[PDB]
């Protein structure tokens, strides 16, 4: 109960929706022989379904009046009430990989600018240079702040403009 | 004497209406006459018309 | 015989060397990119054989082997429909109650 | 009629005149380039404004320049 | 086969190998770790 | 030598069965444009109005409604056939006007004596702002 909400292990619409999905799977299962190949896949779907409900109720997700889990996207209401794995932990688990790709592509461009003709190594990617920059880009925030402290991250007004 | 940059020096364009403004190319020839735009610069960057070369004047030209 | 078989032995050498060079077919595209319009002109002018060369013999050879490529793709497609009808179907069941 | 002006960035490579589908343009003696020649627009009454001249100008920020003005029966390109 | 390896290093071939790699990595993850809505432990 | 040739309609037309792309009422009320060329041999050329005509040996005369049709015909006669055509301008009151090679020389070659109209002795980036040409009577470009 952060903003009119309720834990999903407490709310009854969540359990009613679990029983609704298991009821649809059960009346779907009632047509087949108990050991046939469709019935095995239907019971495996039931097992994945029940494991999904158990692990959404276990992590302390907040349900609403609809019986559906919600995501508190504010630190200080996620850190204080234990919901940092909703948004606040994957908002850095994403940005590590985002700045990773943005650093690997940056360094692949800068390490191919100073050649004979760079464009041929942009349609035909130099794979050993690409995999070297793929592995050694693991510490990208480190190298990014060390590049920002120089001023070698930005370029000055050598850039191309029109008519200011 | 030979006015302008040399035969193969890198150069920076100061013509604001050009496609290669603040952008670096190679001088390939400087015309030694009373031509308004003697400095011929070739670029790797082609423009929208697909052209990599242009004439420029002496005030629209600065080295490096 | 006016109507007779008439071919040319070994006209084009089988090599991956021109697979390394995109735009080998075109006189304008063979110089490489400087502009992202190049890579769209590569795929747009890829099968326009009449604009690559002016020799009608070479155009006819390209369009006669491209038809074998299309036929091989149709046989891959039909063979896949027969395979998916064999291994992943209820056709055995469907024949008893269609 | 359209307004067709040229500028002193002309290199005199006479490509606008060959590109012109209406003979608006012609090459005039001049002493500001190596080719000793510059274009001219004496016949802008016949111009339609199709801008083939400034698809053919090699100079960066085109030396020929068509300004779409009033439209007569020749500027609209009408056989009727 | 040096020309074949330069063909393998072109843009669409690297694109269709790397996208199958990053597809079939996430697909094996969502097989062995079903339904990750929230970062658990 | 060359001084402004005249026209007679006595010169024949190329053999052409007639298309629906010919002249309209603008030819009878406003103006129509006639083209002449001397051909060396009888050969087939594409009409700018659609269709193929065969030109005959000697002088030809063919009439159009646009200057672009006549200059397109000159463009394919000078390139494909290496002929030297010239077209005029005819008003319905009989007044004829010499239009193509004014000085005889085709306009892509310097004749050393034609006058340079509509030239700006300044760079196109050195145009004024449109605030400087505002209220010039009519609406007006800064290139003037
Ligand atoms: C931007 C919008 C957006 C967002 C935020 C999400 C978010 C999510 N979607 Mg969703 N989705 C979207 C758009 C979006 N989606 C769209 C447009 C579609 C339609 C195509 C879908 C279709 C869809 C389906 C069908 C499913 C999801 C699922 C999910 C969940 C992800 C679970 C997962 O795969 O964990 C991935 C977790 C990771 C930790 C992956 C990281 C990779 C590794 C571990 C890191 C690197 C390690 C190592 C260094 C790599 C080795 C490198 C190698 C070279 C050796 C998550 C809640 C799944 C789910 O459970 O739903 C809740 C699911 O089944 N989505
Ligand atoms: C869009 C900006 C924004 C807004 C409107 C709020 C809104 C709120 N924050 Mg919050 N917060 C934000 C960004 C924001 N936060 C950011 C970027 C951080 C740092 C990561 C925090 C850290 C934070 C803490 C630590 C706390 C709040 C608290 C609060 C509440 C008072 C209110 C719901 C407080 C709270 O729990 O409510 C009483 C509280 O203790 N916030
Ligand atoms: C027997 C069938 C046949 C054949 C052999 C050709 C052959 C040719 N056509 Mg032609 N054409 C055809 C049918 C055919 N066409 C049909 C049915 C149409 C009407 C749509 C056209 C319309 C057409 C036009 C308008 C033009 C051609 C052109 C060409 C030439 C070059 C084509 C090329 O390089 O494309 C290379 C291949 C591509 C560019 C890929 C196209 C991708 C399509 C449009 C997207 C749809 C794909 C898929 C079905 C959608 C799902 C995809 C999924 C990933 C979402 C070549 C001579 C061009 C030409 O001659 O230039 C002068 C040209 O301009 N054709
Ligand atoms: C029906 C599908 C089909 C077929 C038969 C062809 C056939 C061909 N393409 Mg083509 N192509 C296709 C779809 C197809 N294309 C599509 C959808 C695109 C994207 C728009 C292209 C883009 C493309 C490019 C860019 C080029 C070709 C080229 C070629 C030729 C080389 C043949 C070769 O090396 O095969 C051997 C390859 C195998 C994989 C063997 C099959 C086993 C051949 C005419 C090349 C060409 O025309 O050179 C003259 C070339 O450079 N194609
Ligand atoms: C153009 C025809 C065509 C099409 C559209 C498909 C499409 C499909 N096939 Mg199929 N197949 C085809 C021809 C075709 N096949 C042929 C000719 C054969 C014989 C070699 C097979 C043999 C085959 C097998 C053995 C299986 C499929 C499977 C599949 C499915 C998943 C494929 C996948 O995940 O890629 C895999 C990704 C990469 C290879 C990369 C998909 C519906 C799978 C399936 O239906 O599972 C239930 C499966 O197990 N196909
Ligand atoms: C007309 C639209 C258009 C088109 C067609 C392209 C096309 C392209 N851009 Mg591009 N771009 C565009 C607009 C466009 N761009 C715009 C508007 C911008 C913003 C200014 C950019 C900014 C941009 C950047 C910054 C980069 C590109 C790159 C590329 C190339 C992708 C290479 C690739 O497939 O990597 C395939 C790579 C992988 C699948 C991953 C690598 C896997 C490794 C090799 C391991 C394999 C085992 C390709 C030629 C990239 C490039 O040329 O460098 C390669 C690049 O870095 N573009
Ligand atoms: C390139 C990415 C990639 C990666 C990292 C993996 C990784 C894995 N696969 Mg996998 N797989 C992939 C692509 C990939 N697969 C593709 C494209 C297919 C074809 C559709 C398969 C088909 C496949 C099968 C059939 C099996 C695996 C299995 C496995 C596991 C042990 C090997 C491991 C988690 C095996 C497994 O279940 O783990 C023991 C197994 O039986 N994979
Ligand atoms: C497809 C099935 C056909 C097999 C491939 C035939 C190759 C014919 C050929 O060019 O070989 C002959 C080529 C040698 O080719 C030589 O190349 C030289 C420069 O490259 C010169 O150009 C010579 O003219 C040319 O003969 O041999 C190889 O390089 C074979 C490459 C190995 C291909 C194996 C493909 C494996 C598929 C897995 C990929 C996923
Ligand atoms: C389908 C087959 C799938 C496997 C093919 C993938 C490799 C193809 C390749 O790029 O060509 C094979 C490339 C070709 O290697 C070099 O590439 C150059 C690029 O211009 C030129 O082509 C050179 O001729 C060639 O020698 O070989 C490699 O460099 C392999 C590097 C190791 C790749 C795995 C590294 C670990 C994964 C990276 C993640 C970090
Ligand atoms: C906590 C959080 C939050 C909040 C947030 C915020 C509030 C933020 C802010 C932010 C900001 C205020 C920002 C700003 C910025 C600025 C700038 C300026 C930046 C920049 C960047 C850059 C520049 C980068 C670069 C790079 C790198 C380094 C990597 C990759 C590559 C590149 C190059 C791109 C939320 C709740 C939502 C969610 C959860 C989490
Ligand atoms: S518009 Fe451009 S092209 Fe058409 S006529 Fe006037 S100048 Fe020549
Ligand atoms: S504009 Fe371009 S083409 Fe026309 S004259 Fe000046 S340079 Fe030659």
């Amino acid at each position: 109960d952060i903003a009119g909400l309720t834990p999903c292990s407490e709310s009854k619409a969540y359990a009613k929706l679990e029983k609704k999905e298991l009821k649809t799977l059960e009346k779907r299962l009632k047509q087949y022989e108990a050991d046939s190949a469709p019935a095995v896949a239907l019971k495996a779907t039931m097992e994945r379904t029940k494991a999904r409900f158990a692990n959404y109720a276990k992590a302390g997700l907040l349900c609403g009046n609809d019986g559906l889990p919600h995501l508190i996207a504010d630190p200080g209401l996620a850190l204080k009430y234990g919901h940092a794995g909703e948004v606040f932990i994957p908002t850095f688990g994403f940005l590590y990989v985002a700045g990773y790709i943005g650093y690997v592509g940056r360094q692949y461009l800068i390490a191919v600018k100073g050649e004979a003709k760079p464009t041929d190594k942009e349609i035909i990617i130099d794979v050993p240079l690409a995999t070297k920059l793929a592995w050694q880009g693991a510490g990208w925030p480190l190298a990014a702040v060390q590049e920002l402290q120089r001023g070698t991250l930005l370029e000055k007004e050598e850039n191309i403009t029109v008519s200011p | 004497k030979e006015v302008g940059p040399k035969r193969g020096s890198l150069v920076k364009i100061l013509r604001p209406e050009s496609y290669w403004f603040n952008q670096v190319g190679k001088v390939v020839s400087v015309d030694q006459s009373g031509v308004r735009y003697p400095v011929v610069v070739r670029f790797e960057n082609q423009n929208y018309a697909g052209v990599t070369t242009n004439n420029y004047a002496l005030d629209e030209v600065v080295a490096a | 015989k006016k109507v007779k078989i008439a071919v040319d032995r070994n006209p084009v050498e089988t090599s991956f060397e021109k697979w390394a060079k995109p735009g080998h077919f075109s006189r304008t595209l063979s110089k490489g990119p400087n502009t992202t319009t190049w890579i769209w002109n590569l795929h747009a002018d890829a099968h326009d054989f009449d604009s690559h060369t002016s020799d009608l013999e070479e155009i006819s050879r390209k369009v006669f082997s491209a038809h074998f490529g299309q036929l091989g793709i149709i046989f891959i497609w039909l063979s896949g429909m027969y395979f998916h009808g064999a291994r992943f179907s209820n056709y055995e069941a469907w024949l008893s109650d269609p | 009629a359209h307004i067709v002006k040229i500028y002193d960035t002309c290199i005199g490579c006479t490509q606008c005149v060959r590109a012109c589908p209406l003979d608006v343009l012609e090459m005039v003696p001049w002493d500001g380039c190596k080719a000793s020649q510059m274009a001219s627009a004496p016949r802008t009454e016949d111009c339609v404004g199709c801008k083939r001249c400034e698809t053919a100008c090699p100079t960066d920020f085109l030396s020929v320049r068509v300004y779409l003005g009033s439209e007569s029966t020749r500027s609209m390109g009408l056989s009727y | 086969m040096k020309d074949f390896t330069t063909y393998l290093s072109t843009a669409p071939v690297i694109a269709t190998i790397w996208f199958t790699f990053t597809a079939g990595l996430l697909i094996e993850i969502n097989r062995y770790f079903p339904d990750p809505l929230v970062f658990s432990f | 030598a060359w001084t402004v040739p005249t026209l007679n309609p006595d010169t024949p037309s190329p053999i052409f069965g007639g298309s629906t792309g010919g002249l309209l009422r603008k030819a009878q009320t406003e103006e129509f444009y006639v083209i002449t060329w001397e051909a060396k041999k009888e050969q087939i050329f594409e009409m700018p109005t659609g269709g193929a005509a065969i030109m005959r040996q000697g002088p030809n005369l063919l009439k159009f409604g646009k200057k672009e049709q006549c200059l397109a015909l000159t463009t394919q006669l000078r390139n494909k056939f290496k002929l030297t055509p010239c077209f005029y301008r005819v008003f319905p009151d009989g007044k004829v006007q010499y239009l193509h090679p004014a000085d005889g020389v085709y306009p892509e070659k310097v004749n050393a004596g034609r006058v340079g109209a509509n030239q700006n002795m300044r760079r196109i980036g050195q145009n004024v702002n449109p605030i400087k040409v505002k209220f010039s009577g009519r609406m007006m470009s800064p290139a003037e």
